[PDB]
């Protein structure tokens, strides 16, 4: 049952950096 | 050590407040001693000029200093208040030491029905003592130059603060120069924080410890000495006789206590 | 003979690769026993949303029958010699290694040879095999260490292929059919990405032949052109909170971004993880462990047990540490934990540091012994670094890292870096995730 | 533990006495 | 006290600790100067002498 | 010789008087209150009953009786071991700790 | 490069051999355990367990505790119901350390009160800890009612007992268990010398041969606790005979003819007899194993279960009458065949690992006195006949038996059935 | 049921403070100062409110 | 050893009555007009000294 849990779409909040799904994010948590 | 500087703070406090009040009667003495009192900040170096025009609300003690030291003599209690709650509040987290210094956990009585009418009568007796002041000698320790409008055309005979005052103006007098005499000021009041550092002694309290009670009642000595030279003019050989007991203060303090710790707890195999 | 002296003997291991890919890597010694075993790069990482889980149940199906082999005789004949095989599918890699003898060493590469490659993968075992792993999916519910550590990954990963649970959603595993494993099988079994493994009494020339002779129909071709490619993955900085206050403990596991695989950083975090360390109630070093927090747990019986873990795929890795411990306890942990990241971040002294080397040596000397161990990370070092690092190697890096590299690392790391936590159970006294973020920085530096 | 399955329950029959054993910096552990 | 903080891995201590207690120091000596407005260090930096 | 001032210390201190042995009249600090955690169950309970008589006895303010004050040779140093022991105990630790 | 037995005269055995490993590990083996606690103290050898780090005469806790970690070492002190074995390992250039805090110790403990007192504690915390699986509590309450006394006794400290083990049992415990005679110094990784300089300069103060024990008798019990577990667990077991003998041999083997262990995982254990023999009948999860524990004095050989509280009846039945089987000859020279290769197999295997070969070496030194080549052992499990097989199984099945049950026992047959 | 005394928020505090507020038996005259410092704060600040209605 | 956020006197109520204590998490802007009370207290109280200084 706990892997039938998922975490919801963010992506109406999140930004434009993080948007993607396949860049990393820790060369965009600077600028951030 | 919390409930101590927290003491210290309040103590602080209590002078300063009674300072600034005793200027409100606007009498001889009030505004020639806080002249000379508020003038002593100028031995600041740098900035302490600009200090004492700053309290005084211009170029010396007037009508700005006067209402300025009402209202901060109005304010000040109530900090005095705040503060003494933040005091009990601390001792009351570890309880209050008696006189023996060994903990006395095992033997705890209940505040209400004890230590509350002891307290009553602790405080009758400190009323039978202060109406007796205010209803047979009313201006017994004020200086009488206090009843005299305050005129800054002429200088007192002898410009002296209040009896609590004159240990520490002795002090000040004591030391020549005017900012080592500030420091000596405030050091000798300032000195109490240091005393949880400087015990060395195994025993907490001075019951057992006898040499130590009578280097305590020599500084208690002391002090009257202090009050009763700077209640004396600056002449000889009342200069020397204060320089000497100054000297004496802060030896006992800081040297003769904590030497006197370490023969203590030589004399007693450990 | 010191430790430098033993450290060089160190048996080698050579490897070589077959021309179907399969680099097929040994490492020769003198016990009689033996670890063969394959190395698959297929796991939760490269399963798609519709097929999440097929690498569970092909583990599942790999032993219950192999065509030549008609089932329940593959078991008949790993157990005439008292061989031991097992399979685990982690995240990323998936290995069938079996554990047998010296002298049944043709034997058991050609067993290998036969789960691996002619896998009958019959309907009516599907079908028996998916209440089986329903069955194991309520089990892991109920474990309570490895649903937190699922949480990580789904609030880590999130939208990404990473935080998919190896096992499956409860809902693939109903409708996994026979084609859904075929295409699997196809499309991540296939030989440049496997290593043979073996250690023990493994003559390397012996695995060589055997693998030739065996391990020859394997082939690299990927259909007509479909090529699985790795997809990175993002870090998301995030909190899920599962707050079930009828269960006894409370767990919860903090992590941020760490290194990859390959990355020189890996060598000094370990280090700054052995300096936190690990605690369990039934230790017995009590108020006297050198780790801080875990003398600070004992002192006060804050929690049951806190572990710091490495988890490290390729490109991304978690970094960070686990902890049990009951409702009233959480914030503590959470303020003191994160506090000794801030002082390995900010003030780190060469007599920790030393500490640490002595313990991340211990460990990875420690961790290879016996012959499962050196074959299994024969299997994994192929596959991440590209071979395997020798112990002189690492001991060469060990001695490099000392206090200022630690510190750099944990503030590069750690310093102000938003983390991934993760709760099961009573978590109520956890702080908030700004709290948490907040934490993560310390006004004096 | 749950172990509401044939195969996870494979293993659980121990066959050998009882051997206790704690560490100092290791979890304490039983077979 | 005295002894107890006179240890190498205290030194060690200190050495971290002295770039941001150092400039820490510089932080609160620039803050004096901006509040009080000290015309004695403002005269010299540039486009703030103006003022005066 | 030296004796003969500690003697007359011992005699003008006052917690003879009071029925204290010497220990009894040591400042708690850590290292004392975990000493005193650590000792046995008869001496501690020697410990405070003779501590909350002492108490007791300054709260009337009447000294203990003449005869049965304790004697210079009769004191006996019971806390010392586990006070000496505690503070090599932290002393080792804080040679560490350097 | 190889196995050195020395003995010295006191009665110390020690055995080294220089692998030339990167890590070392020092072991030292003492026939003390459970089996040689008397009725008043009971648990002083689950506190001497947990009584791994109280200050020695040589270290403090502290500076054992800093020592250790700061070498990066470990000391785990596994113990048996016979035997405890101290161990520490490390890196090979500062295993003098370890070796010095591990003789401190166990040839030189002090006990302090307030230290044991506060280690009180840790014995109910283990103790839950190492219940929480079930197989334990089976198996203790097997021994309890498998023999009156010795073996009898529990490797945990009984409920009673916690928070009443006076430093001086423990003391005594130490000065009665703990001599030379009955300890052995086993060290992988090490040189010999350095051994023997240990072994003469520290623990040649405990001379003797310490106070000796006394023997197990069976005595048939049938010990049940309902603890309301879903899965019943059994044991029914019958003395099968003392380790290191023909008849331990035998019944070694008739263990992996019966079946005890999945070699496949996630298997169904094909040629295990008792798992095909009760997976006919029962088709809820359900498993069984052949239970072979090879004590000094006595030895223990039976069938575990752990099944259905609704099945827990047949599956007990079931599996006992396959041994029946075997018992009236129906052991095939295959089957026979098979359960030696399993057996060679698993002693190869064990021995695998450094800390296996380190606990064997140390069970050879400290029962036998006479370490043997894996070799031997191996042909000493050839030597083994199919007559005897079938036995020791005659043995089983007609020599009383001990029963121990946990979980819902409202179908578990009784041992009178 | 429960004691106001020790129940009351107010009244609570009041209880652990000077109420039911353990002492030791053997405190001298010496400590009483303490409570006269607070009589000796009220009564001159409820005299100076008075003397600043005049002043 | 212990955070002194919560385990300093001062500091504990201040951590309680402040930083950790727990409000509802719906809270409109409404209920803010209570620390700007407060705070409309401090901010006149000075100033309210200030005059008394020159009245
Ligand atoms: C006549 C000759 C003796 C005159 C008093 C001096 C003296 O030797 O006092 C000894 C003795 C004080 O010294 P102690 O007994 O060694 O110590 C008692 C503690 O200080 C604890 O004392 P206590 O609080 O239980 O009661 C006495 C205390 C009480 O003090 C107060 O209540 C505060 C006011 C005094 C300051 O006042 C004094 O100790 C001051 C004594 C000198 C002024 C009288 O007092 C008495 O025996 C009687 C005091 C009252 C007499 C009326
Ligand atoms: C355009 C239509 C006319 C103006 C909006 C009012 C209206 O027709 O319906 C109010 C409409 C219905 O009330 P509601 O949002 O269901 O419930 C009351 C809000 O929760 C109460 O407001 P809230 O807590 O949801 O959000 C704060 C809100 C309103 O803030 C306040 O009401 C408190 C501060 C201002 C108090 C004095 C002015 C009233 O602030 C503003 O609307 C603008 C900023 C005002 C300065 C303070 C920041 O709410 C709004 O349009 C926003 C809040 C009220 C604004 C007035
Ligand atoms: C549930 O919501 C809550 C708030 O805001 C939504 C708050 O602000 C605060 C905190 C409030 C303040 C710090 C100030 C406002 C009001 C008070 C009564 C606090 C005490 C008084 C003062 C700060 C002013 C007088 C003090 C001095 C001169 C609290 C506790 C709160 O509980
Ligand atoms: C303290 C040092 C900084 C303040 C200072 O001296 O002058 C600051 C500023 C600028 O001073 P300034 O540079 O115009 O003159 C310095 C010399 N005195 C102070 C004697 C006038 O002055 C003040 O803030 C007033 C003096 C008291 C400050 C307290
Ligand atoms: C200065 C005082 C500081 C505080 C002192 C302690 C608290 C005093 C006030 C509370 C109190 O005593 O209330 C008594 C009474 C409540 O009812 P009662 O049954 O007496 O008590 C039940 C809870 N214990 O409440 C009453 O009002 C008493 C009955 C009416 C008055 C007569
Ligand atoms: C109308 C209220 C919230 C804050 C509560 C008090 C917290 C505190 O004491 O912070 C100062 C801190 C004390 O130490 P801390 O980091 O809390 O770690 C304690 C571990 N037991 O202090 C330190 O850690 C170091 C000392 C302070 C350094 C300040 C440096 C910058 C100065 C400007
Ligand atoms: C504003 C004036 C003060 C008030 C109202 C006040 C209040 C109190 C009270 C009521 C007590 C408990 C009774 C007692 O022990 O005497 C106390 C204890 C104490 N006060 Fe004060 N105090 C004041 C000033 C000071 C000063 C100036 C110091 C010293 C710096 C100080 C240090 C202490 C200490 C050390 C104790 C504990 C005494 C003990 O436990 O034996 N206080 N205070
Ligand atoms: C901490 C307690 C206080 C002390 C130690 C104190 C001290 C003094 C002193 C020494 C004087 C001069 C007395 C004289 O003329 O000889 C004075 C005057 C005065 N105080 Fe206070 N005071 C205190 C509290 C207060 C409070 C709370 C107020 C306000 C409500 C206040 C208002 C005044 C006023 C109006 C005067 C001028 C009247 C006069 O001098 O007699 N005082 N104060
Ligand atoms: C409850 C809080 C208070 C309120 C609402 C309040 C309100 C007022 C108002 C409306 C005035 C008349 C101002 C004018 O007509 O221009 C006034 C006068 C005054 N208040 Fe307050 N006051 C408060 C507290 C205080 C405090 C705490 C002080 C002293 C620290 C103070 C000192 C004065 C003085 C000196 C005046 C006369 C000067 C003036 O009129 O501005 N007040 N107050």
């Amino acid at each position: 049952s706990h892997t039938d849990i998922r975490v919801p779409d963010f992506s109406d909040y999140r930004r434009a950096e993080v948007l993607d799904s396949t860049k990393s994010s820790k060369e965009s948590s600077d600028a951030r | 050590l919390e409930t101590w500087n927290i003491g210290v703070v309040l103590l602080f406090t209590v002078m300063a407040t009674a300072f600034m009040g005793y200027v409100l009667p606007w009498g001889q003495m009030s505004f020639w001693g806080a002249t000379v009192i508020t003038n002593l900040l100028s031995a600041i170096p740098y900035i302490g000029t600009d200090l004492v025009e700053w309290i005084w609300g211009g170029f010396s003690v007037d009508k700005a200093t006067l209402t300025r030291f009402f209202a901060f003599h109005f304010i000040l209690p109530f900090i005095i208040t705040a503060l003494a709650a933040v005091h009990l509040l601390f001792l009351h987290e570890t309880g209050s030491n008696n006189p023996t210094g060994i903990s006395s956990d095992m033997d705890k009585i209940p505040f209400h029905p004890y230590y509350t009418i002891k307290d009553i009568l602790g405080a009758l007796f400190m009323m039978l003592i202060l109406l007796i002041l205010v209803l047979f000698s009313p201006d017994l320790l004020g200086d009488p130059d206090n009843y005299t409008p305050a005129n800054p055309l002429n200088t007192p005979p002898h410009i002296k603060p209040e009896w609590y005052f004159l240990f520490a103006y002795a002090i000040l007098r004591s030391i020549p120069n005017k900012l080592g005499g500030v420091l000596a000021l405030v050091a000798s009041i300032l000195i109490l924080i240091l005393m949880p550092m400087l015990h060395t002694s195994k025993q907490r309290s001075m019951m057992f410890r006898p040499l130590s009670q009578c280097l305590f009642w020599m500084l208690v000595a002391d002090l009257i000495t202090l009050t009763w030279i700077g209640g004396q003019p600056v002449e000889h050989p009342f200069i020397i006789i204060g320089q000497l007991a100054s000297i004496l203060y802060f030896l006992i303090i800081l040297v003769l206590m904590p030497i006197t710790s370490i023969i203590e707890n030589n004399l007693l195999k450990w | 003979a010191t430790y430098a002296q033993a450290l060089q003997s160190v048996p080698e291991t050579q490897v070589s690769q077959l021309d179907n890919g399969l680099r097929v890597a040994s490492e020769q010694s003198s016990q009689p026993t033996c670890t063969v075993g394959v190395w698959i790069d297929a796991g939760s990482r490269y399963e798609n949303e519709k097929n999440n889980g097929a690498g569970y149940f092909v583990e599942h199906l790999a032993f219950k029958g192999t065509k030549n082999r008609p089932g329940s005789a593959l078991e008949k004949e790993v157990e005439s010699m008292g061989a031991h095989l097992n399979a685990y599918s982690t995240r990323e890699h998936t290995a069938y290694y079996i554990k047998a003898l010296s002298k049944d060493l043709p034997k058991a590469v050609e067993l290998l040879a036969d789960i691996v490659q002619n896998c009958s993968l019959e309907d009516s075992q599907i079908e028996k095999e998916r209440d089986v792993i329903l069955q194991e999916l309520q089990e892991n519910d109920s474990s309570m260490r490895d649903v937190v550590f699922d949480y990580l990954h789904a609030t880590a990963f999130q939208g990404t292929p990473l935080a998919q649970s190896v096992e499956g959603p409860s809902e693939n595993v109903r409708k996994l059919s026979r084609a859904d494993l075929t295409e699997y099988v196809s499309q991540h079994y296939k030989a440049p990405r496997m290593v043979l493994a073996a250690a023990g009494g493994v003559e390397h020339r012996q695995l060589l032949d055997l693998a030739q002779k065996h391990f020859s129909s394997l082939s690299g071709t990927y259909v007509e052109d479909a090529v699985p490619a790795f997809t990175p993955c993002r870090f998301t900085g995030s909190e899920i909170r599962h707050r079930d206050d009828a269960l006894p403990l409370a767990h919860v596991a903090i992590a941020v971004e760490g290194p990859g695989w390959a990355n020189p950083d890996n060598v000094p975090l370990q280090v700054a993880n052995a300096i936190i360390g690990h605690y369990d109630s039934t230790y017995g070093g009590g108020t006297h462990m050198s780790s801080t927090l875990a003398s600070v747990a004992a002192t006060r019986k804050l929690c049951q047990s806190f572990q710091t873990f490495n988890i490290c795929y390729a490109e991304t890795g978690l970094l960070g540490a686990h902890f049990v411990c009951d409702n009233m306890s959480i914030d503590d942990m959470m303020f003191f934990l994160q506090g000794q990241w801030m002082r390995l971040c900010t003030s780190a002294t060469e007599s920790e540091v030393v500490r640490g080397k002595n313990i991340l040596r211990n460990a990875l000397v420690s961790h290879l012994d016996g012959t499962t161990p050196v074959c299994e990370d024969i299997g994994r070092s192929l596959l991440t670094y590209g071979r395997r690092i020798p112990l002189a190697e690492w001991e060469s890096r060990i001695a490099e890292v000392d206090a200022s590299v630690v510190r750099e690392v944990c503030s590069k790391y750690f310093y102000d870096q938003c983390p991934a936590v993760a709760g099961l159970g009573p978590i109520e006294q956890l702080p908030d995730y700004n709290r948490i973020r907040s934490g993560m920085f310390w006004l004096r530096f | 533990r749950s172990f509401l399955c044939r195969e996870s329950l494979s293993g659980q029959a121990a066959g050998r006495p009882l051997v206790a054993s704690v560490g100092l910096n290791v979890p304490a552990s039983v077979r | 006290m005295l002894s107890r903080f006179l240890g190498p891995r205290y030194r060690e201590l200190a050495r971290n600790w002295i770039p941001t207690a150092s400039m820490w120091g510089a932080v609160g000596a620039v803050g004096l100067v901006w509040a009080t407005d000290w015309r004695l260090i403002l005269d010299w930096v540039p486009y703030i002498n103006g003022k005066f | 010789w030296l004796e003969g001032i500690r003697k007359w210390y011992y005699n003008a201190a006052g917690f003879n008087k009071l029925g204290l042995m010497r220990d009894d009249t040591i400042y708690e600090d850590d290292d004392v209150k975990e000493a005193i955690r650590r000792l046995p169950e008869n001496l501690y309970n020697d410990r405070v009953f003779r501590i909350k008589r002492a108490l007791d006895l300054t709260m009337r303010q009447q000294i203990l009786p003449k005869e049965q004050w304790t004697k210079y040779e009769e004191d006996k140093f019971y806390l010392e071991p586990y006070l000496k022991e505690v503070i090599r105990e932290r002393k080792e630790r804080e040679e560490w700790a350097k | 490069q190889d196995l050195e037995f020395t003995r010295l005269p006191n009665g110390l055995v020690i055995a080294s051999l220089e692998n030339y490993a990167p890590a070392s590990r020092i072991g030292l083996f003492i026939k003390a355990g459970s089996r040689y606690e008397d009725s008043n103290n009971l648990g002083t050898s689950h506190l001497l367990r947990l009584a791994s780090s109280l200050t020695t005469k040589g270290a403090s806790s502290f500076k054992i505790t800093r020592g250790i970690e700061a070498v990066g070492g470990k000391l785990s002190v596994t113990s048996t119901r016979e035997s405890m074995a101290y161990t520490v390992e490390c890196l090979r250039d500062d295993i003098e350390i370890l070796m010095e805090f591990l003789l401190n110790v166990t040839a030189a403990p002090e006990f302090r009160r307030w230290e044991v007192a506060a280690l009180q504690s840790q014995l109910r915390i283990d103790k839950a800890v190492a219940f929480q699986n079930p197989q334990a509590q089976v198996l203790e309450n097997l021994h309890a009612a498998a023999y009156r006394n010795a073996l009898a006794n529990s490797l945990y400290c009984p409920d009673y007992r916690i928070g009443k083990v006076t430093p001086d049992q423990l003391h005594y415990y130490v000065q009665n268990h703990f001599t030379s005679a009955r300890m052995a110094l086993i060290g992988l990784g090490v040189s010999h010398p350095v051994l023997k300089q240990v072994a003469e300069r520290f623990l040649n103060m405990r001379g003797g041969l310490g106070l000796s024990g006394a023997k197990a008798k069976y005595r048939g019990g049938e010990i049940r606790d309902q603890n309301g577990d879903s899965l019943v667990h059994a044991a029914l077991v019958a003395e099968s005979a003392a380790t290191g003998s023909a008849e331990a041999n035998a019944f070694s083997v008739l263990q992996h003819v019966l079946g005890a262990g999945p070699h496949v995982k996630r298997g169904s254990n094909a040629t295990s007899s008792l798992y095909q023999a009760v997976a006919k009948g029962v088709h809820q999860p359900f498993d069984v194993s052949a239970f072979n524990a090879s004590y000094s004095d006595s030895g223990l050989f039976g069938i575990y279960t752990i099944s259905q509280a609704a099945s827990a009846g047949d599956v007990i039945k079931s599996a006992y009458d396959q041994v029946k089987t075997i018992a009236q000859g129906n052991l095939s020279n295959t089957d026979v065949q098979a359960a030696k290769n399993k057996l060679k197999a698993g002693y190869l295997m064990s021995v695998e690992s450094s800390e296996g070969f380190l606990d064997e070496v140390g069970s050879q030194a400290l029962v036998a006195g006479s370490y043997v080549q894996p070799s031997t052992v191996l042909q000493q499990i050839d030597s083994v006949a199919d007559a005897d097989v079938i036995n020791a199984a005659k043995k089983f099945v007609s020599g009383r038996k001990s029963m121990a049950a946990s979980g819902n026992l409202g179908h578990t047959p009784f041992v009178d059935e | 049921m429960t004691n106001i005394r020790k129940s009351h928020p107010l009244m609570k505090i009041i209880n652990n403070a000077f109420i039911d507020l353990p002492a030791p038996s053997n405190i001298s005259s010496w400590w009483n100062f303490g409570s006269l410092l607070g009589i000796c704060l009220i009564l001159q600040i409820l005299t100076g409110l008075f003397l600043a209605m005049h002043y």
